[PDB]
């Protein structure tokens, strides 16, 4: 399937994953289309953030469903 | 402020939720 990643300047950033795929391999293939590291990236959904460990089906997304990408600096 | 490096637009920081927008601006500031 395929997902919809806003970034925070404007842009969305269409990447083909899996329902069962997690926020973890999401932010790689951010990293993959806008060279951010998943450490330093964070996913919000619908007014909501998730987390590195939890997937798309987690979060109730399905295809052709949009995501938002921001920075959050560091984590570790 | 609302944004900091040029992966950041007044219009998507808006749609976001305000406690992210909270985390985001408040650490810019410092990093920056």
């Amino acid at each position: 399937m395929q997902i919809f990643v806003k970034t925070l300047t404007g842009k969305t950033i269409t990447l083909e994953v899996e329902p069962s795929d997690t926020i973890e391999n999401v932010k790689a293939k951010i990293q993959d289309k806008e060279g951010i590291p998943p450490d330093q990236q964070r996913l919000i959904f619908a007014g909501k953030q998730l987390e590195d460990g939890r997937t798309l089906s987690d979060y109730n997304i399905q295809k052709e469903s949009t995501l938002h990408l921001v920075l959050r600096l560091r984590g570790g | 402020g609302h944004m900091f490096p040029s992966d950041i637009d007044p219009q998507v920081f808006y749609e976001l939720p305000e406690a992210v927008q909270k985390e985001l601006l408040a650490e810019w500031k410092r990093t920056g």
